């Protein structure tokens, strides 16, 4: 039956389904579901000094 | 090696390339095929080997 292709891509149609179902902010420990993200403080950076 | 190599049997010169692959020669569904296979080898084999 499976006759998968290489211009498919299994991977990242999973990604995209996921999103669509529920949030990327619950880690469910089954299917390793862990979402990566970056600090947001550290990509932007703000400078806005020391108090 | 050339004992276990994937080929491609479309030869479309005009969609080309990785996409001469993936595309399918369909026979018919209505009569059952049969195919001919007529082989060409070339080896350097020596006596003593591992």
């Amino acid at each position: 039956i499976v006759l998968d292709l290489n211009d498919r891509n299994s991977e990242l149609s999973y990604q995209y389904l996921l999103a669509d179902l529920t949030s990327r902010w619950h880690y469910f420990a089954l299917w390793n579901q862990a979402v990566d993200d970056y600090d947001h403080h550290v990509r932007i950076l703000e400078n806005d000094g020391y108090e | 090696d050339h004992s276990n190599f994937y080929t491609n049997i479309v030869q479309n010169v005009d969609v080309a390339p990785s996409d001469a692959a993936t595309q399918t020669i369909k026979l018919d569904e209505r009569s059952r095929w049969g195919g001919e296979l007529h082989t060409i080898l070339k080896t350097n084999a020596p006596n003593v080997t591992e």
